[PDB]
């Protein structure tokens, strides 16, 4: 029964009436098909005529179409309606997958198994499927009794960890706004609730704190993650929650001081200005108007779906639960306020080509909150010190030069404060409790295309490209390698899933990052010397490198990159300065000599592309020493419409994700495998007589069961199971365990009854 | 009737030994040799049988709770029930019982935490009461050697 | 000599045409001349006397009369194959063919041999005239046919691959302790530095400086590297030397304060005490006697093969060339002297309390003076660390004193590496790099502790890196590219042993968890290892005690090692007296103050996995160093010892994948750029694959030696050698025609002058 | 007794013969103005008359002479004319594409340019070596503003001349 799930039950599994309806729905296997459609990818149809190799059918809308025999695809019988695992479908093709997902989504069932991985479609509506009752309902359930859910993936990962004695990872892929952060937080919720049957409280509150400083509204997502993160949840040898840690990657510095038309800066600025805590506005010496602060009011200032006042309470509470002191919280708020004032520092030319301050009010407020001298700050910005050899002299600066430097400093303070907060959360999450394994959760900034794509979009989209290749390598390369290495009869299948050409274009020597890195080491280099080197080395040489596709009215670009998820047009302006990240060292020295301890410590401590590439390669290795579990998030439409599916948009995501190819390797291969010793430990209970040696034991045990003997293979060190065999052996184990406990209880009842009878016999009325 | 088709295979000496045993369960004021439907299983177990709650309810003819508390039964209606229960030999091996308890052994060592076994026995299968578990269990650190425990429950 | 620009090195690199002919015409019969197994020499040469019913009776080279089965007899390679340069070219490839080719080249002092795409080198234990600027000059650009096997040849090929493929390279030098990894690492650097010729001078001097502080005499090597290192040599887009950097890994801290019977501490201590620079002894307030200093005199103090006086001059000069100031050099010498005094500080228990107090102040005074500390503060910090003070017994103070000396030394070594890197960094643009890996090699002592596990685990991981690249990734490459290929299991996989050491519930993991239990003992750690692995993990066994006692055995790739687990918890945690660390931060010596401004197994495992990724993004080139004997005897080969190394290295399996597979591959575009010259008509001036098919099909070559992949053309190494000879000859013919045309132009220019005087 | 030049058929028109006779005469360095050339200045007269033979090809028509024969063995126009006819027969003089592919070997970055000093080195060290004098005369002028040669433009230049 679905009774243990409460109100969530209909949103997780269809009713008994509906499965009786599916079981008795009339169907014509010869008539009921799928045909291509120029606007909907594929449509359902009934064949009218049929022929000479041509089929004439009646569409579900419905029009009359005439297509070739080869273009027609069979529909799965009604028994397969809203199927939980799409690897179990009789006919596996693009519209079978699409229509199974569409039909489950129409019923608000947003999770579907795709063999050993999961597919999830964004509902754009909150459903009652994520509460402690549903967490408890799933605790220990492995498929059959458990409908698809993020809690199921999390639980299955936990069981693999204990059985296989290896570290796990839950890798959540998807475009911007697909649902990666939502699902990441539900994996954490699962493990924290299970542990509560505080570290659990602190693990949950780490994300509201980070999202305030690292998330922002973009054209694609109202709560877009502007940094990547890997959360490791540590466990003891017997599986008890031990500790946690967070690793963050490359925060988008430019958002602090710049916003595009339909974008907001980081949430925190608007959370403070909401006036929910009026004492913060007084402490930071600010008004309640965002249009008064230059760095923060370039794009949008309010979001219909966000209550900045309520979110400020969530942020401030998250810090309290995380054990941040009043000085810690106040120092963070004060530095945020200092950044706000810093942007309002105005400058003018002296008839000379040198900048001087316009006013001093905002500089005074900035310096006061930062524990600096404003006369020193303004002199440092207008006349930075330069070393000749023996003496210290000043450099000249025009307004454009000071404005650039003012921004660079603000971004450096913000990014370092974000880094401090991560380190401070980690100091809390660390328990000194013994660990043996971990379950790692990966939440990257997803694939995105804006009207204007710069360096930050390249870094983001490169990370997404690398993650899809990680799926491709595990599913189609390492998987087939495993069979061969173990002596399983296997013929290699080429799945056509390899993004090495594009990855090589970006990260290998003479690639985009390498050319950029070399150009940064040339003092006379410009954006256009960089644009020329890219063209000279890649146009007509690298297939993924193309000319831009510029349109009048829309912002122009310098080149196109054919990424896995689409072609992105990139603008190369300011990439050298962005990669080098120069800072005014005169002002940095004032920050080091600051009377505000947090600021003093932030600056006490080569290029962005070098560091990004290092973090990515480090990440890819931590993940290679892990058993990965993929969650493929899908955006249903481009208008944030709940329950609405845009067929071409969903199909494009399923294709570039390699969902079908992924299901195929699960169906054709042997997705589950266990060492002979571990097999004996777990499945001897099925028939102890067959195992009174470990390989012969497995051969005797399995051969003694009423199963399809073509569904398992014997390897050098492991038994390999076909898709569906594990699910059967798990049902058979559970039923047999239930029968044995019942017999242990019957025997126990006999003992107790015989004990009391002995008392009666000894003479006791 | 279903009890009427059953053949009494016990020796007259065995019948009388079950008859003498049956007397200790008789709580009737006039000593008319009668037990309630609800105490049948307890007498079956006293006489060496180990039926499940489901098996007892089946020989009783699927009774209601009211029939269990207040419906009476004499030795003549009980004896055919004892014969039927005596026929079942698929009571589970020592190896099945060890394999069942081994599921809860988190490590190698043939031990299980006392509190876990008490929980399993009171929540899974045909649930034992917290009273029955306390009486049965009364452990080393607070762990049970489940292979010894199986030998213990099977000897008793 | 003939085709030698190699000078005096020529006979040590390639034999004369006179020897080539004596070999070729020597007595030999293919039916008689074979190899038979031998219980003492692995295999021996033999001549078949009789053959009956599947049994062969032969005459040994020593010679005895043996009777063996048909299946045990192996064919000798004909005289044409004597001392062959590449063993992948041998007609019969088996264990004695490889062994005897290597033995015969070694007998001629030819220590380098190609093994397909990798190289084998046997330690000569004698310096040969093969590593000079003249030999460097002679290898520059030479192909494997015009260039005899040498470390300069591997280095140059790596350089060519880098420019053609546009990818980073690595030269990975494997071997047991004393095999020759550091020698060959330094010759890779010499090659690139000489080719470029102060960056060149500084790159060469970085190793004498590091070796003084990071190398020491062990029972296996008089100059044993006690740290690992990865040297990256950076190059510009066109291949010009740009910069260099050094990454060092885990220096053996314990050597600073402890030595086993047949061992010395780090070289520097003995270099200073040599009295070659007498002003250092006066500056450091020390005598010339190592037996006066506790920390450094536990084992041996002199090495016959080392002149500590001459080596001190090499160390001091290396620092000068590296641009270290007088304050930088003096601070390093002073801290070395401070460590020497620190070891001589004695303590005793108080009369009525289990609390330590100083037993003398002389060596403490000298230590504090050189360290810019107050000795009253130092002694109070060691006896009463602040928490209000903690109590300390003599055993506790002695341990803490040692831990602080090791921490100063290791951090000073780390500072020196950073300071060398600051010099090696030129702000010159770069595009590629050639990385050189020099690890501390496989070793077995009478007493093996935590430091031997870390060392031998690194060696185990490196052999698996060879196994993965050669037999896994290689076969994977053919499949992903659509080349007809049947998977071969080479029996080269050390995952079981690697899993025993680094995976959850393994040796490192159990140790890490035990460190998080305050009540844990070495014996509680020994119990957990046994409970989880004895009779569960094949590579984990009981110790084989005879002399010092061990707790377990580990079946490593290169042998079974017996490990002693005493003090592993303290070694892994590495606790330090924070009160003394605070005095070092407040030190009047800038160096010590700058130096001090989770576990060893966790950090080691992180460095190893970081290293394996930097290496996975490079094209690797393996150099397999072999120890010939156990007595450091030049020109002497111990057959079982050489064979054991060739086996556990997988040299034969490695040659086989090169022969059977397609070791060379090139993208279609790059193939057109390089080989269109062979026949430009076949590729008129779209489509790059069709172009390659037309070009290759148009040549008088074996068409079974290349295959067309999705993105690349795959070649047999032999076919690549032929195509490179064909390209060079065709380039020589084209230049000759360009010169003939150029001569015609010049002659026509002069004729125009003559004509203008009389006819025009 | 027979000869290899005797079997060669003179296919040039009488007008062509007389044109070649005057060209041969302009190379005269004899003290008596006898209108004869040394064996060593034959290549020059072959090249002046539009041929582009290699040093090896010239030495073959001359009958593999010694250096002494090259410096001092005299030759009349009648012995020269059959040699000019033989050299005129060779058409495998190398294509424009071969010449570009040859110089492309030295293009380190795929520019379509080669460093001046490298081309001067290659031409003076590889194949049938040119003298440092011949290379200076051939290269000037010249390299571009940076000191590089657009090989392919250089090939068009040497083939037009
Ligand atoms: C369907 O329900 C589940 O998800 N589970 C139920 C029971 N499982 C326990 C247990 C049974 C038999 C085999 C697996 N080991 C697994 O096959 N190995 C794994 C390892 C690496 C790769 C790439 N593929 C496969 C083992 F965990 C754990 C989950
Ligand atoms: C002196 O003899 C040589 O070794 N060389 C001759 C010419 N080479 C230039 C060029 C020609 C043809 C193909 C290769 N590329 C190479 O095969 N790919 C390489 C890269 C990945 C891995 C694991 N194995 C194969 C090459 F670079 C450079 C050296
Ligand atoms: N499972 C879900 N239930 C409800 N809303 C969701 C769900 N997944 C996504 N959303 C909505 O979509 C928004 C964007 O999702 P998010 O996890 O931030 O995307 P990503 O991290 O992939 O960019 C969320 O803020 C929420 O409004
Ligand atoms: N190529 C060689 N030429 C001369 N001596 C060598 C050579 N290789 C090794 N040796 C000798 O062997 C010793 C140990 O070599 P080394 O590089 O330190 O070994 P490893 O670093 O593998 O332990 C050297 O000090 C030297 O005496
Ligand atoms: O919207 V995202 O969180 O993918 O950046
Ligand atoms: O002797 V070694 O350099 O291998 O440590
Ligand atoms: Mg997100
Ligand atoms: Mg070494």
């Amino acid at each position: 029964e679905m009774a243990a799930f409460g109100e969530a039950a209909p949103y997780l599994r269809k009713s008994e009436k509906e499965r009786l309806e599916a079981q008795t729905r009339p169907f014509d296997l010869k008539k009921d098909v799928f045909v291509p459609d120029d606007k909907e990818e594929f449509v359902k149809a009934t064949i009218l005529s049929r022929e000479g190799g041509k089929v004439t059918a009646e569409t579900e809308h419905g029009k009359t179409v005439t297509v070739k025999e080869d273009q027609v695809l069979q529909q799965n019988p009604p028994k397969f309606d809203k199927i939980e695992d799409m690897a179990m479908l009789t006919f596996l093709h693009e519209p079978a997958v699409l229509y199974n997902l569409k039909e489950r989504y129409a019923s608000w069932m947003i999770y579907t198994y795709s063999g050993l991985f999961c597919v999830t479609i964004n509902p754009y509506k909150w459903l009652p499927v994520y509460n402690a009752e549903v967490v408890a309902a799933y605790r220990g359930k492995k498929r059959s009794e458990a409908p698809p859910h993020i809690f199921s993936i999390s639980d299955n990962a936990y069981q693999y960890m204990l059985t296989d004695r290896e570290n796990q990872s839950i890798l959540i892929t998807g475009e911007s706004g697909a649902g990666k952060t939502v699902n990441t937080k539900r994996v954490i919720q699962y493990f924290a609730v299970i542990a509560a049957i505080t570290l659990e409280d602190q693990i949950i509150q780490a994300n509201p704190a980070l999202e305030a400083f690292g998330n922002a509204k973009t054209v694609r997502n109202d709560n877009s993650s502007r940094f990547g993160k890997f959360i490791r949840i540590h466990f003891g040898a017997t599986g008890k929650l031990a500790s946690a840690d967070i690793e963050t990657y490359l925060l988008e510095k430019s958002r602090v001081i710049f916003q595009l038309k339909a974008e907001r800066d980081y949430h925190i600025f608007y959370q403070i200005l909401s006036n929910k805590k009026p004492e913060l506005l007084d402490m930071l010496l600010i008004t309640n108007n965002p249009y008064d602060y230059a760095f923060i009011s370039q794009g949008e200032t309010t979001v219909a779906s966000i209550d900045d006042a309520e979110e400020l309470m969530a942020t401030d509470n998250a810090f309290d639960v995380l054990g941040f002191t009043t000085e810690e919280k106040n120092s963070m708020y004060k530095l945020t306020g200092a950044i706000m004032h810093f942007g309002n520092m105005k400058f003018k030319l002296k008839r000379e080509e040198q900048a001087e301050p316009d006013g001093t009010e905002e500089a005074d407020k900035s310096a006061y909150l930062m524990g600096l001298n404003s006369a020193d700050l303004l002199k440092g910005l207008c006349h930075p010190r330069v070393k000749v050899g023996n003496e210290y002299v000043t450099k000249g600066q025009n307004v454009q030069q000071v404005v650039y430097a003012k921004g660079a400093l603000a971004k450096a303070v913000y990014e370092r404060m974000f880094n401090w907060m991560v380190t401070r959360i980690n100091a809390t999450l660390e328990t000194k409790q013994p660990r043996q394994y971990f379950i790692g959760v990966l939440d990257i900034a997803g694939f995105e295309i804006f009207d204007f794509n710069s360096f930050e979009q390249l870094c983001i989209n490169f990370t997404n490209e690398k993650l899809q290749q990680f799926f491709n390598h595990h599913m189609f390369v390492l998987e087939q390698e495993e069979y061969k290495k173990e002596g399983i009869e296997w013929e290699f299948i080429d799945f056509g899933m390899d993004l090495q050409a594009c990855i090589d274009l970006i990260e290998k020597p003479m690639g985009i990052m390498s050319i950029l890195e070399e150009e940064c080491m040339f003092p006379k280099a410009t954006d256009m010397t960089f644009k020329a080197k890219l063209f000279d080395n890649h146009l007509g040489k690298s297939s993924n490198f193309q000319k831009p596709r510029n349109i009048k009215g829309k912002p122009e670009a310098h080149f196109s990159l054919i990424h896995y998820a689409g072609t992105v047009d990139y603008n190369i302006i300011g990439w050298l300065q962005k990669n080098k990240d120069p800072l005014n060292e005169t002002v940095v020295d004032l920050y080091k000599k600051s009377s505000l301890k947090m600021l003093s410590s932030l600056f006490a401590n080569q290029t962005v592309s070098a560091l990004h590439r290092e973090n990515l390669n480090k990440l890819m290795t931590n993940l290679r020493s892990t058993h990965p579990h993929f969650v493929r998030c899908i955006i249903p439409n481009e208008t944030k419409s709940p329950g609405v599916i845009d067929n071409p948009l969903v199909m494009h995501q399923l294709r570039c994700n390699g969902v079908l190819e992924g299901i195929r390797i699960c169906r054709k291969g042997f997705p589950n495998r266990i060492l002979y010793g571990d097999f004996r430990q777990r499945y001897r209970i099925l028939n102890p007589a067959a195992i009174p040696d470990s390989r012969k034991g497995a051969e005797k045990l399995l051969g003694s069961l009423d199963i399809d003997h073509n569904q398992y293979k014997f390897g050098h060190t492991k038994v390999f199971f076909k898709a569906g065999l594990l699910g059967l052996l798990e049902e058979m184990r559970d039923e047999r365990l239930s029968r044995i406990i019942t017999r242990i209880q019957a025997q126990s009842r006999g003992v107790l009854s015989r004990m009391e009878f002995k008392k009666l016999l000894e003479r006791r009325d | 009737f279903d009890p009427s088709k059953i053949k009494i295979e016990f020796t007259p000496e065995q019948i009388e030994e079950f008859k003498e045993a049956f007397t200790l369960f008789d709580r009737t004021p006039k000593c008319e040799m009668k037990i309630t439907y609800g105490q049948c299983g307890d007498v079956l177990r006293a006489l060496g049988q180990n039926p499940t709650q489901a098996e007892v309810l089946r020989v009783l003819g699927k009774p209601k709770q009211e029939e269990l508390n207040s419906k009476m039964m004499d030795f003549d209606t009980f004896l055919p029930m004892l014969q039927h229960i005596s026929k079942n030999k698929d009571t589970g091996t020592y190896e099945d019982f060890v394999e069942g308890l081994r599921v809860f052994d988190k490590e190698g060592n043939g031990t299980v935490m006392g509190a876990e076994l008490r929980h399993v026995l009171a929540t899974l299968g045909e649930k034992l009461t917290e009273d029955e578990v306390e009486k049965l269990m009364a452990e080393d650190n607070g762990c049970i050697n489940y292979e010894a425990f199986v030998k213990h429950i099977m000897a008793g």
